[PDB]
């Protein structure tokens, strides 16, 4: 049995940039061509906890990342292309 | 250049300001940054504050506990540290963030401990009969760090090597500055060591010559 | 949280040698990258930033490199100055993380002590203490024995050393001993001795005083 | 520019156990006389991509975390579900 | 994935010091961590496992410690076959990850080599080739010096050195050097000469052959 | 105990199965793991599979690439290995999973590379208080090449040098022994060379000429 101290878990928690997996069609809805391999990308968003319920956990500077997906059309052609997906470098506790 | 004042002695939970002065407008201009480095381990983000002053950001580890403040008036950058303990014990840097860091302050000493200041006697290490010849000063039974040595008020460099402070079994520093030099000069030429204890507002100017 | 993987710990190379150091990061980073010189007792010099961008005044012989996750520091013709501790720094992601550091020291010819010895302070014997003072200078390597003696005694556990971190120019370590002990122990014995062992000494040098001579 | 190449992406967005942040109402509802400070858990669980969408990124080996939490005042011990190992499972 | 640091990257200690390798998780392991011992050229062997457990058959003065992020093992009483190099892995969370691993090197008392030069086999100029090998047994520490001699002609870049990992029970290094030269070329010279300089000679030893 | 085969010699690209044997019913009831190890780098999970089989597990950079397979009626573990690249140029171990590893075998190389497999000559050090002799195991490839003397009744006093890659990018290997002088002529002296990859094994004896 081991405790995590109070203090270790609301200061890991709190709103900072992190790895989160984020699902390639839900961010591009627009696409009736292509299925995606991988189907989601490991993109640094902002996430975590903020004090009290008045403020929420916002990206303070944004920028793009750049990966090879591969572009399946699911009967027809299939190939690596680049897509830019928007990242968080920094990320803040700001009031609604 | 930035100048890092606040630093030295604070009790266990206690609280502590430190304050960082930049010479040109140009602070104005930039995000700044804090980071700090415990004796003998490595280098650490503490936190930074935004151009006009809109975000504030720490490192996880002082994420509930530290305030970092800013008055673009007199080119002034403030960071105030409570419920501090042993782990912060660090030499804490002013730097200027631009994601890297390429402008940094001198950095000063906090250092979080419950025994008293106390200031050193200064003894000379004194050269004794026998090319070239070996003298010093003794700073001793002296807390908390730190002790600055120079020789001549700085008109002497070379040949000069300050030890690092040994903790004693007392719980109080000891410290050697020492300087090889012409032996011909011996007499002919003045030796002082400039001794600095600024937690216990010590400082001492002694002579060292070679005993008769 | 970026996790920075600075490798080695530590390592040692003599003047003119191609020093490699090496900072993985736990994403990519994209450059977003900064190589640090910080020598003992000043604060950290920035040397690299944005991964191969040179800081002016930064010598040529510092070079940056890698992508992605990897990344390398490359000291190419290594000078006795160069001595000091080399960290990356990352700045893609909050919160900003370091490497652990690398801790460089230069190899260099063996280089005996010369060695002083210095009697109490007549000021600190009034104080009622006894402190006296084994100066071993500009040496190499680091490893040396200082072994103290009172009228041929050996002395065991009186003593404290202090190694000053390597010569910026002449890449030498100096070594102080102090042997303290109370006044009334001080005006019992006769001889006061360090003798200091080696690699550059064929055989142990001593250095003595006899407390009124 | 910098590009991350098509099999690195593959193999850091495969099913694997993950920092994921866990608001502690969403999982607790049955507590509902109580504000959470914090308000959400840093907790390892499955997340990622599968190879095709017939399979599902499912945990092999479950177990509990247990954390100090701040429920309003006093800070008292809660366990979470978290996720040791994971698969990619047919649906 | 959890990143395991451990540090230091290498050491070095005395026979009978306390030795201290630590090892930290990127989240909360709750000693589902290990510590391995490998000695050179075999199979990791477990030492610690569970975070403070120790393995059947190992000795006791190998102790496991710690909690949450930071563990720590402490080799009590340093001895000669503890020259190896120890990993931390933790098992909380796929995928399982090790620690970089700590080169742990043991200091000894100043030791000359013992020296020894080979001729080329016969079976071997029949083949063409000469391998003229110098043996340096059993010194310490690492820093050698072998420069090759033919006829007083000093060789610089044509031979090749190898290097034992320090020995289990002694601690000492072994080094092998190979000066490669063409039958024709070998039969041209008389006097093949290895001397050897190390801190543990008062003056260079030379080892030579005549054809 | 823990036996692996399937090490050697692969072309970039190519393909290598590992299989490791285990002695006892017992690794029928456990998880199973490889561990790899690149040369003079450290240690790095591979993958495992479950008890029954049910699943199976990758790290991160050969989640695409290597299946995890088990027989538990001949109480075999498989590692198949595709597209291979020098990265890839490391000893293989199989072991036991339990979390911690608490049984391993001694590991196989896998090699990648394009040159062609060469078997060494074993040439003698012979010698001419304490003497040294030893054998050279010249111009082979790839690594490993294992060397004994007296098939192990002769251990003590033994050093078997680290392989060196010569500019012909075949290696060189030295193993030499201490020996008391007086013992020469009267005991005798056989290194004993093999390089599994080439199947060359030789029983050199070693004698002092003329």
């Amino acid at each position: 049995h081991e405790v995590v101290k109070f203090m270790d878990v609301y200061q890991r928690s709190y709103c900072h940039p992190i790895e989160t997996l984020v699902d390639i069609f839900q961010e591009y809805p627009d696409e009736i061509e292509y299925i995606f391999k991988p189907s989601c990308v490991p993109l640094m968003r902002c996430g975590g906890c903020c004090n009290d319920e008045g403020l929420e956990c916002v990206p303070t500077e944004e920028s793009n990342i750049t990966m090879q997906i591969m572009r399946i059309k699911p009967h027809q052609g299939q190939h690596i292309g680049e897509m830019s997906f928007l990242q968080h470098n920094k990320c803040e506790c700001r009031p609604k | 250049q930035l100048v890092e004042s606040g630093g030295g002695l604070v009790k266990p939970g206690g609280s502590l300001r430190l304050s960082c002065a930049a010479d040109g407008w140009w602070f104005g201009y930039t995000d700044m940054s804090w980071v700090r480095q415990a004796p003998g381990k490595g280098l650490e983000w503490v936190g930074s504050i935004s151009y006009k002053g809109g975000s504030t950001y720490y490192n996880t580890k002082f994420i509930g506990r530290f305030t970092i403040s800013r008055d673009d008036d007199t080119n002034t950058l403030y960071l105030q540290m409570n419920s501090l303990r042993a782990e912060d014990t660090a030499v804490y840097y002013c730097a200027r963030d631009d994601g890297y860091f390429d402008t940094w302050g001198q950095g000063t000493l906090v250092t979080v401990s419950s025994a008293s200041t106390k200031g050193p006697s200064v003894f000379p290490l004194a050269p004794s009969s026998k090319g070239t010849a070996a003298l010093g000063c003794l700073v001793k039974d002296y807390f908390p760090e730190p002790v600055t040595v120079s020789w001549n008020s700085g008109a002497l460099t070379s040949g000069v090597h300050t030890f690092p402070a040994v903790l004693q079994s007392s719980g109080l520093y000891s410290l050697s500055s020492v300087v090889t030099v012409p032996s011909s000069s011996l007499g002919t030429k003045t030796y002082i060591c400039n001794v600095n204890h600024k937690p216990s507002n010590t400082k001492v100017d002694k002579k060292v010559e070679p005993k008769s | 949280a970026i996790q920075m993987t600075q490798s080695p710990s530590s390592l040692s190379a003599s003047v003119g040698d191609r020093v490699t150091i090496t900072c993985h990061g736990s994403y990519w980073l994209s450059n977003y990258l900064a190589w640090y010189q910080q020598k003992p007792g000043k604060a950290p010099k920035l040397l690299i930033y944005d991964g191969k961008e040179r800081e002016h005044g930064v010598p040529s012989r510092f070079s940056g490199s890698g992508s992605h996750e990897d990344y390398t520091l490359t000291i190419s013709s290594l000078q006795p100055e160069d001595f000091a501790t080399y960290y990356c720094q990352q700045y893609r992601y909050h919160p900003y993380t370091f490497g652990q550091g690398t801790k460089l020291e230069i190899k260099r010819t063996v280089a005996a002590p010369s060695v002083f010895i210095f009697p109490p302070s007549d000021e600190q014997l009034k104080s009622g203490t006894a402190s006296v003072v084994c100066l071993l200078n500009n040496f190499y390597p680091r490893e040396a024995k200082v072994q103290w003696k009172v009228d041929n005694a050996l002395q065991s556990g009186n003593s404290q050393e202090s190694v000053t971190e390597q010569d910026s120019k002449d890449s030498t370590y100096s070594l102080s001993s102090t042997l303290t002990l109370s006044k009334a122990d001080y005006e019992k014995h006769k001889v006061y001795a360090c003798e200091v062992t080696h690699q550059g000494l064929s055989s142990p040098v001593t250095k003595s005083f006899n407390r009124g001579e």
